[PDB]
RNA sequence: AGCCAGGAUGUUGGCUUAGAAGCAGCCAUCAUUUAAAGAAAGCGUAAUAGCUCACUGGUCGAGUCGGCCUGCGCGGAAGAU
């Protein structure tokens, strides 16, 4: 369950999620799961997808998580009225824009890499795709 | 290239073996076990017989260069062409005994360097003598 | 036997049938002849005698409470 | 051995570039050396297949514009963030 | 459709009547009549039949391919016959015929009496098998299917009515 | 029959067929593989 | 119509022998003496395959095969086990010279007429069983 | 596509295992015969057996096989007068 060890502020504004993504290219491994849609990846969703693919690769090769949940999401408790200050932080998400590489792996065959990424993407709330490292 | 060049290669050695061979027998080998065919192949090798099954389309053009264009005529059905180099007939005799022993092994056509001997006349080559008889 | 989690240690055939030797817990071998007859049309028989001890699985040990 | 056909762009700018990308072409630039830079427009599919091969970024490319040939090398490629498409290419005269 | 490319060769002694989409075939076995689809054009060539798609029909070749199969089956049915073999598996199941009517004992509290259609005949060489003879492939297939559906074969012991050509996939029971 | 949103070939002997605008997976080797989309 | 692999000189003891022919309905004593004849004529104490092909018409035929290459090579290397990791452990050493006699022994079983081909096949088996071949 | 054949020999590869014989799992990964046959992609067996597939030959006589973008559709889709 990824989470910032310390933060300068406990809570932050809702903000927006406009624009396209940085970190488009495959930088560490050989294969990658790149997002196509946009949305929020919860720490729970990220760590679940990691488990899903690390069990599929039989602990072979290396896996990199290119995203990190660092935006705290607050939630008011049930049966409370509006106002009286901002709600308490409940979970952390990572804002995602199209073209963002989320996971990366190397040291496994491509055919198995696609299966691992398929099983991982089955756990993700946003559309994804499979990409391979390119030479530019 | 690829399988086409593979056919280009395949036709070459069979054409050259037909050049270097003495007698030719082509027979039907349908419904025969591999463990029975392997014994036929060992027997043929022990007596100087080269027998190979190839595609009929390839083999017509393989034997066009060879003397038996007469043999080329029929080439219908499964075909195991046998080149009786060494004593002229070691293949025909074996094919006759394998026929009565293993049914479905049909002798069909055969070649006596130019004349097309049918299945009813293979006995001439089956009964030929050995070459070293001048003594 | 495998469903009864009994390690099989032998499958000696015979002119009559087949003799099978295994090691199975006493507690889970309870009521075995009925099922044996059901599986073999009542055309089989078994003899059983205590052999040794082994550690019970954690779920069984947790269930055992006094 | 890698040869490409291209045309000199008539209008530069974001709107024109998007017009080309919609029209199945895409722009590229050629610079380097004494000559002034040359903005070119070229088919997307042909270059996509050419770039598919890893050697596209190793050998010397040839570009045919206005019936004359220029020796270049691929310097930088801008790809579509998620779609398998090329946005832009940088060529340096070889 | 390249089944429809292949022509159907009508044999001797068989007449073909074509009235547009409606055709009639008569042979030594019997008579059949069928109304073809409007999207298929049939032509009686020189002692053979040809099929094609009409113009202005999206279906076209598929309909022509279906039509060829139907006419080929009709020709076979009028020249030779169509036969089906049914086998009864069980302790007490038996069958008999009384003139286009099969009486069956299929382990029921009542006898089963099936009345055949017009051009179907049934004979019982034994009490455990049935031979159905006809000219219409679809009709004889339907009759065999109905006879099977009276007592579909049973997965644990094969008890029921099956086809002789049929292989029944059995099963096993561990009796809990 | 398994009525699911996701119907798939569970084995080589499974075949996908559309029958009434409805997708059905039929298996000649295993009844448990028979599925309908719904 | 069956098959077996009774050890040499062990037809008299009937642990799986008696059962096998017992179901078929064949007399053990007659098979025993006949098998024993060949099993004693050869190195006693070795798994020797036998194609006991009794025709259901109360026939009695048997064709003993050459002992398997596995046991031949493991005895030649003086090992009573096998390579768990044929690529890594690779234990038990043999000799190219030692491949010729067993090749001659089993030449009656294979099809190729080349003795070197026979040795290449048995050493292909040797690499599978992880034997140190020079 | 289909249809007719073959689909093998060391060998039951080795380890492990009650059993592991192509098909529990773990390490390879051959040669031989070939037209071709995987130290096996399935089903099946306690294990065998058996039924296949890949592959190859025969037959047939014209096109055929998949992957990528993209348009419009299909199911997913149950409420109360
Ligand atoms: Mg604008
Ligand atoms: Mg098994
Ligand atoms: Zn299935």
């Amino acid at each position: 369950m990824l989470q910032p060890k310390r933060t300068k502020f406990r809570k932050m504004h809702k903000g927006r999620n406009r624009g396209l993504a940085q970190g488009t290219d495959v930088s560490f491994g050989s294969f990658g799961l790149k997002a196509v849609g946009r949305g929020r990846l919860t720490a729970r969703q990220i760590e679940a997808a990691r488990r899903a693919m690390t069990r599929a690769v039989k602990r072979q090769g290396k896996i990199w998580i290119r995203v990190f949940p660092d935006k705290p999401i607050t939630e008011k408790p049930l049966a409370v009225r509006m106002g009286k200050g901002k709600g308490n932080v409940e979970y952390w998400v990572a804002l995602i824009q199209p073209g963002k590489v989320l996971y990366e792996m190397d040291g496994v065959p491509e055919e198995l890499a696609r299966e691992a990424f398929k099983l991982a993407a089955a756990k993700l709330p946003i559309k994804t795709t499979f990409v391979t490292k390119t030479v530019m | 290239a690829l399988n086409l060049q593979d056919k280009q290669a395949i036709v070459a050695e069979v054409s050259e073996v037909a050049k270097g061979a003495l007698s030719a027998v082509v027979a039907d080998s349908r419904g025969v076990t591999v463990d029975k065919m392997t014994e036929l192949r060992k027997a043929g090798r022990e007596a100087g017989v080269y027998m190979r099954v190839v595609r009929n389309t390839l083999l017509r053009r393989a034997v066009e260069g060879t003397p038996f264009e007469c043999l080329k005529d029929a080439f219908v059905g499964p075909t195991l062409i046998a080149y009786s180099m060494e004593h002229p007939g070691a293949a025909a005799r074996l094919f006759k005994e394998f026929a009565k022993a293993n049914a479905k092994f049909e002798v069909k056509a055969a070649a006596f360097e130019g004349e097309l001997i049918p299945a009813s006349q293979i006995d001439r080559l089956a009964t030929l003598p050995t070459y070293e008889e001048a003594i | 036997l495998s469903r009864r989690r009994g390690m099989l240690k032998g499958q000696e055939s015979e002119v009559t049938g087949v003799k099978i030797h295994a090691e199975v817990p006493l507690s889970e071998m309870f009521g075995y002849a009925t099922q044996l007859r059901s599986l073999t049309k009542g055309r089989a028989s078994y003899t059983m005698e205590f052999l040794k001890y082994d550690e019970a699985p954690s779920n069984v040990a947790q269930a055992v409470i006094e | 051995m890698f040869t490409i056909n291209a045309e000199v762009r008539k209008e530069q700018g974001k709107g024109a570039s998007r017009r080309l990308r919609a029209a199945n072409k895409f722009p590229a630039i050629i610079y380097g050396g004494k000559e002034a830079p040359l903005a070119i427009e070229l088919d997307h599919d042909k270059v996509m297949n050419m770039q598919a091969k890893a050697e596209f970024y190793s050998e010397v490319l040839t570009i045919v514009v206005d019936g004359k040939e220029i020796k270049v090398k691929a310097q930088d490629v801008q790809r579509h963030p998620y779609k398998p498409k090329l946005q832009h290419i940088d060529f340096v005269r070889a | 459709s390249r089944v429809a490319k292949a022509p159907v060769v009508v044999p001797a002694g068989v007449d073909v009547k074509i009235n547009g989409q409606v055709i009639t075939i008569k042979g030594k076995n019997g008579e059949l009549t069928r109304t073809l689809n409007d999207a298929v054009e049939v032509k009686h060539a020189d002692n053979t039949l040809t099929f094609g798609p009409r113009d202005g029909y999206a279906d076209g070749w598929a309909q022509a391919g279906t039509a060829r199969a139907l006419l080929n089956s009709m020709v076979i049915g009028v020249t030779e016959g169509f036969t089906k073999k049914l086998q009864l598996v069980g302790v007490g199941y038996r069958a008999a015929v009384k003139g286009n009517v099969i009486n069956l004992s299929l382990g029921f509290s009542h006898p089963v009496d099936h009345q055949l259609p017009a051009g179907i005949t049934a004979e019982c060489p034994t009490q455990t098998e049935i031979v159905l003879k006809g000219a219409d492939k679809q009709v004889i297939g339907q009759v065999a299917a109905d006879l099977r559906a009276y007592r579909r074969p049973e997965p644990y012991k094969g008890k029921g009515v099956r086809y002789a050509d049929e292989v029944v996939r059995t099963k096993e029971a561990k009796k809990k | 029959m398994k009525v699911r949103a996701s119907v798939k070939k569970l084995c080589r002997n499974c075949k996908i067929v559309k029958r009434d605008g409805v997708i059905r997976v039929i298996c000649s080797a295993e009844p448990k593989h028979k599925q309908r989309q719904g | 119509y069956v098959k077996l692999q009774v050890a040499a000189g062990m037809a008299n003891p009937s642990p799986p022998v008696g059962p096998a022919l017992g179901q078929q309905g064949v007399n053990i004593m007659e098979f025993c003496k006949a098998f024993n004849a060949k099993t004693d004529s050869i190195e006693k104490g070795l798994p020797i395959p036998v194609v006991i092909t009794v025709y259901a018409d109360r026939s009695f035929t048997f064709v003993t095969k050459t002992p398997p290459a596995a046991v031949l090579l493991k005895k030649a290397a003086g090992i009573k086990s096998g390579s768990g990791k044929p690529n890594k452990d690779k234990v038990g050493k043999i000799s190219r010279a030692q491949l010729q006699e067993i090749a001659q022994t089993k030449a009656a079983d294979m099809t190729g007429a080349d003795i070197e081909a026979m040795t290449r096949s048995i050493e292909g088996t040797a690499r599978s069983m992880g034997l140190v071949v020079e």
